[PDB]
RNA sequence: GUCUACGGCCAUACCACCCUGAACGCGCCCGAUCUCGUCUGAUCUCGGAAGCUAAGCAGGGUCGGGCCUGGUUAGUACUUGGAUGGGAGACCGCCUGGGAAUACCGGGUGCUGUAGGCUU
RNA sequence: GGGGAGUUUGACUGGGGCGGUACACCUGUCAAACGGUAACGCAGGUGUCCUAAGGCGAGCUCAGGGAGGACAGAAACCUCCCGUGGAGCAGAAGGGCAAAAGCUCGCUUGAUCUUGAUUUUCAGUACGAAUACAGACCGUGAAAGCGGGGCCUCACGAUCCUUCUGACCUUUUGGGUUUUAAGCAGGAGGUGUCAGAAAAGUUACCACAGGGAUAACUGGCUUGUGGCGGCCAAGCGUUCAUAGCGACGUCGCUUUUUGAUCCUUCGAUGUCGGCUCUUCCUAUCAUUGUGAAGCAGAAUUCACCAAGCGUUGGAUUGUUCACCCACUAAUAGGGAACGUGAGCUGGGUUUAGACCGUCGUGAGACAGGUUAGUUUUACCCUACUGAUGAUGUGUUGUUGCCAUGGUAAUCCUGCUCAGUACGAGAGGAACCGCAGGUUCAGACAUUUGGUGUAUGUGCUUGGCUGAGGAGCCAAUGGGGCGAAGCUA
RNA sequence: CUGGUGCGGACCAGGGGAAUCCGACUGUUUAAUUAAAACAAAGCAUCGCGAAGGCCCGCGGCGGGUGUUGACGCGAUGUGAUUUCUGCCCAGUGCUCUGAAUGUCAAAGUGAAGAAAUUCAAUGAAGCGCGGGUAAACGGCGGGAGUAACUAUGACUCUCUUAAGGUAGCCAAAUGCCUCGUCAUCUAAUUAGUGACGCGCAUGAAUGGAUGAACGAGAUUCCCACUGUCCCUACCUACUAUCCAGCGAAACCACAGCCAAGGGAACGGGCUUGGCGGAAUCAGCGGGGAAAGAAGACCCUGUUGAGCUUGACUCUAGUCUGGCAC
RNA sequence: CGAGCGCACGUGUUAGGACCCGAAAGAUGGUGAACUAUGCCUGGGCAGGGCGAAGCCAGAGGAAACUCUGGUGGAGGUCCGUAGCGGUCCUGACGUGCAAAUCGGUCGUCCGACCUGGGUAUAGGGGCGAAAGACUAAUCGAACCAUCUAGUAGCUGGUUCCCUCCGAAGUUUCCCUCAGGAUAGCUGGCGCUCUCGCAGACCCGACGCACCCCCGCCACGCAGUUUUAUCCGGUAAAGCGAAUGAUUAGAGGUCUUGGGGCCGAAACGAUCUCAACCUAUUCUCAAACUUUAAAUGGGUAAGAAGCCCGGCUCGCUGGCGUGAGCCGGGCGUGGAAUGGAGUGCCUAGUGGGCCACUUUUGGUAAGCAGAACUGGCGCUGCGGGAUGAACCGAACGCCGGGUUAAGGCGCCCGAUGCCGACGCUCAUCAGACCCCAGAAAAGGUGUUGGUUGAUAUAGACAGCAGGACGGUGGCCAUGGAAGUCGGAAUCCGCUAAGGAGUGUGUAACAACUCACCUGCCGAAUCAACUAGCCCUGAAAAUGGAUGGCGCUGGAGCGUCGGGCCCAUAC
């Protein structure tokens, strides 16, 4: 049950979807995107900060949602309640086989 | 499963990145220069290999640049609404509104 | 037992070691295949071509006589 | 200028709304015995010609949508061909040639063959 | 009518008629903007259905939404408006269609007869399917025209034989007539292994041709699963992220697991485990030297240099594995063709004999239990332990030098230290000292023990030499005691 | 009475007991790996047959065996001493009987049509199909429920469903996967044994259930006695080996035979880079020569066979029945 | 407006083998019971002892019924045991043996279903079997001999002289087809039909060649190529505020319901509200989506088979016309670069491939399985990558001279034994060249380079003259706290500071340093990142590997200059 993104890191297939000919996929672990006093208006938080990609890989969900997490406490430990809104950006459609072996 | 026919099932689902994609921005207060940097380092310890940080050349999660953005607040072509701040081009048929008052 | 399936490469040297490459083209050809009705007509217009001889070269004749005095009488 | 019948291109011709109307030209419009067909002379069909251009229709207006065509997007993305080029890899730079599409910002908003009128 | 005979008992196939048709078909994709294209690649469909769901001609517009109307409601029926295919086209999906290719009517059989041409798959063979003309009879519509099956892409079949229809056909053997038979054309009866054989098992009693083109071992590539770590640090550790751990994430290593693959041998590498023996690795259970600690001492936990030296005796199974008693400083993990059969062993697995249970009508099968079951050859070369010897120094001897290669000792217990250090106390060490020991090594025979055919001595049974003597045979007769010698 | 307590003195000559499993015992077998729990065996139980017969051989006949025979006899089977039992199922597969209760049906032979070949109709033996009996013939044995008392289980009963639904017994056994089942004994410790427990994967009644004294070159466990099996190895004797005199083969043999690492057909004696190498030899040795012994018996392919079976496909002796003739 | 007979060759086929050598089997006719299996007839053979059956004789009890007790007797598929017969265990011996199955011990039986000689019978799909498929002459789950017969094979093995010339396939379709054929393709050989370069003693092309010039001459034709035109597609890329499908998020607004409401009564009422439903936006997607939409790609044309004329024929089409056809006439060839083309017959081998750049499906990945293009290995050697099927260069007759490619030049080893140039780096596991045989995430005030941000003679930075509290218990928590932590709070003053205190400190709670400039001697300091070498992260089982020795002012890493070295290439 591990498989650790070692074997499903490097992108290598044709894109799946969510589709209706691929049933019953595993949801994503991570699933709310925004975190954070996400009502605020525009002229309020006048700082973005980003975060680039510099490979080409594929990401996992179940890191996305360990790396929001561990993203969202340091900031609020620091700015406190409603003093941000991160929002995660990107998003896991591409699905992953896995042969079952006797 | 013994290769006779073998062919995976859904399980997982992860996403693709791009080489200058952009996988988390944080909006915030410009106080929080060092909060945002500091705190979203993190995430590149629970992501596979670099990513590059980054501080965003735009007042927020808007399409435009730096701050010049509130001046043209100002002239009214920016009408801030929700989360992100709404484009008015000159074009349109309010030429009356933009009389009555602009 | 097991048998590995096929591989398909070669066979694009291999025609072109000396392959042809046009079908061999000639002046005018086999009507085989056109509207039947009028290869009826234009065999019948053939026929009395090849008759109607005191239909066709004693009317003709006098197209013999026009040209071979013509292209010399421009001078 | 413009209309009528048949059209070719089939949006620069569509849609929305407001204004304008160079014959009886199309049309609305008045009737149903003849022809015809419907539950309904609404439609279709027939016979008309009192009023009407209110509508269709034509033309115009729109910081209009749409549509066509330009820019900016960009020599970016992409790729034919090369190397004992880098990288552990993921990928990437270069030599040589080709070279796009959004967002955004301009401009335009039917042309025309044929046979037939009129200048309201 | 398996009493007896002849014969058959498909192919594909990540080894094997287990599963499944990828065995005829058709759509979408892979498929890389000719267009061909692969896998038991992915999503799917067919062996039909229709007197109309065919052919014409005319007339209407569908999906859904909005406002209204008695029962009437979320939804019956009526009306108005919006209505770019959002609906319907027999079925898979794709394409195609809006005064139609849909919906409703009206009329009808072109779903008919007859040559050739072409496309489709390819040898550019056929079957299937389709294209466009030609000659007849027709259909509808005023007519122009459209129609020779389904809006297009699938929906089906050879020789031989049978059967049916066709012309006042040919032949039916010397001639004539008539039955019947054979002909010639067109349809049908079917071959789903779908270019078209007629076909059940079992061999552990087995056989021959072959195959490493193809399994069961080791060996390789990979490392998912197995094992060892590393990074990030929300938390647990009353307080505290990092003394000791570590979730959500993530990067590697190792080949001591199990897989995946088929490269090497099928004219053979002897394939489980145990016993004996060498040696190696380290990610260290114990020991030498060290840091750390939620460390007072005592124990114990983490980490560092490190394989020199240890890592046991037994009950049960064949056991690897496991489990338990006991001792121990400790009872760490592993490789060396899953070390090692011309080293043994044969317990099990894995022939032929049998038994029981389940399955089969039966022969038989069982990765179900049980029992008996031939382990072959060394003298060849090499390696290794020993043994003669060889060039050089003229011959020969005595006495030595030492490059080089081998390596060796380890660990524990008791007294003292010291009931002290250390501690509220419970508890309780260390250094040099002294005494001995466990494992290993090299020897040795004074004593002790074992051997004893010194045939050394006596004690004896049976027989034999006539007896006393003195012996001899009984494959060393047996049996006391035993020197030198070899030995624990 | 006598001997150093020695006296079946060489020789000749049984280790023992408490248990479990299987077979009753004696007997017999796989010559050249299987001596057994296999076969046999008495005992038990079947089935046919009154000789124009049962069974059986045969190419053939007034052929031939059992038959110099006759139901206390032959021929065909099953189980397997004694004790004591053998339960339920006849729908299935066979066997057999009935026949009126007869649907299906072949030769001949009978009618009707045609000139005839033909055609048609009726006719109707065996045998199927219809109906009985048969289990010491092949064989076969179940599921959810309610429901007493805390109740579960479940006494008593609802039924689909088969033909009947495992009765008497008995067990983790030669039969139980999970399995080293759970208790107790047996030991320090016992995956072994024994004794109990049984909705028992898959136990069971002449496919025999269960017992049981004797016996067994049969499989197990335990205890006493003995001991080089072992701790822990010594020593002694004869024959080899060894050396000499004489005599003197075979197996096997591409070339020859020092290793690491590398590449390679992924494990080299030969190749590459290294480490190095000395004449001729003797006794041992089992690491290598992927040593020898064999065109691998395992597995797959073979449009290659055989032995055997059956509800395979074609057939065949024998046999039943009808017709024709003597 | 025609061709048979004989001969030589090549191929396929049938065969007296049909290239040679080989099956397991099948059939016909015979020979064996001297081994053993089993019946029959006929003869022979079985020391010594243990148990004590039936009967039998006597002695005691007793009421008789009957019962005991002692000797006799010698039965048995009985018992221990020798010959005889067998053949258990040592998994003992020998295992190129004494032996194609024996030996030593210890073993079962030894009067019965016993052991054995001779005679006689049973014969191969047959006998015989106390049943193991055992025995039938060292052979049995169908014997031996001879013949049919060299059976047959899609299956292994081999398939004998030299040079010279040309030179593949492992792919299509069908097959009881998958280790095989047929068919196409690829191959060689035999030739042909023309080009016309012995092209004079004459004489040109917008048609080539010769050029005296082609009377004799087609420059006709072709292309794995670019060019100019005109066409075709729907992948890469891109899009969702463009349809289909998936999806985050806020807003702006009414509507349909709901939570609880309220009103007080239903109200989604003003308050709500929460969703929904819109309307403008917003974050991310698609092999089975698409408005757009490339690069490389596929067709056609780039002139005599053409163009312009003139007249007939047409049973077709029909205003008159159309179109197709024919006959006559005039004008020559048209874009670059190459070169001789066209055409027929016969036909061997192959239909097990493999690898690589790039694209791509299955998988975790594989020296794995499966596809496209092109090239190789196969079929092939040479230099170089030490070693090697493919990698790089590269293509071979036999040699001499010179020159290179890939490589390389301390020594092995030909070449730097040049003045080689600028730098980086210390490794108690350094590093050292495509495929290629040493690995990462994460760290380093090791050492450099660089980006950005802060401060500096008016001395900035460390070490000195300060400064670490004077108001002050100042608020005033009394959970005690001029600091109080765990006290809600909250001022001065001095340019020096000390906030109403940094926490150690539980003596209330004191002591300690905390923060901010000029003067102490005196010049640059510090912070946050990034990427180069080296380092930690970094574990193997025989002793070993940048090729080895070795090499640290390089013989290491990056960018570079000359000069040299050699292949079968030039």
């Amino acid at each position: 049950g591990r498989r650790p993104a070692r074997c499903y890191r490097y992108c290598k297939n044709k894109p799946y979807p969510k589709s209706r000919f691929c049933r019953g996929v595993p949801d994503a672990k991570i699933r709310i995107f925004d975190l954070g006093r996400k009502k605020a208006k525009v002229d309020e938080f006048p700082l973005c900060g980003h975060m680039v990609s510099d490979e080409y890989e594929q990401l996992s969900s179940e890191a996305l949602e360990a790396a929001r997490i561990c993203a969202n406490k340091y900031m609020v430990k620091s700015c406190g309640k409603d003093g941000f809104h991160i929002r995660v950006r990107l998003h896991p459609f591409h699905v992953i086989r896995i042969n079952k072996m006797l | 499963t013994g290769m006779r026919g073998a062919f995976g099932k859904p399980q997982g689902t992860v996403a693709r990145v791009h080489i200058g994609q952009v996988i988390m921005s944080i909006r915030t207060k410009l106080q929080n220069k060092e909060h945002v940097v500091e705190a979203l380092r993190r995430a590149k310890f629970k992501f596979p290999g670099r990513q590059k940080i980054h501080i965003s050349k735009k007042w927020g999660f808007t399409k435009f640049n730096a701050d010049e953005f509130e001046d043209m607040v100002a002239e009214k072509r920016l009408i801030p609404d929700g989360c992100g701040v709404k484009y008015i081009p000159n074009r349109g048929p309010l030429d009356k509104w933009r009389a009555l008052h602009s | 037992a097991k048998s590995k399936n096929h591989t398909t490469h070669n066979q694009s040297r291999k025609w072109h070691r000396n392959g042809i490459k046009k079908p061999r083209s000639q002046r005018y050809e086999s009507l085989k295949g056109v509207d039947p009705k009028f290869l009826r007509n234009m065999r019948f217009a053939k026929k009395h071509n090849k008759k109607g001889l005191k239909k066709m070269q004693a009317n003709n004749a006098k197209a013999m006589a026009a040209r071979a005095e013509a292209i010399k009488a421009l001078v």
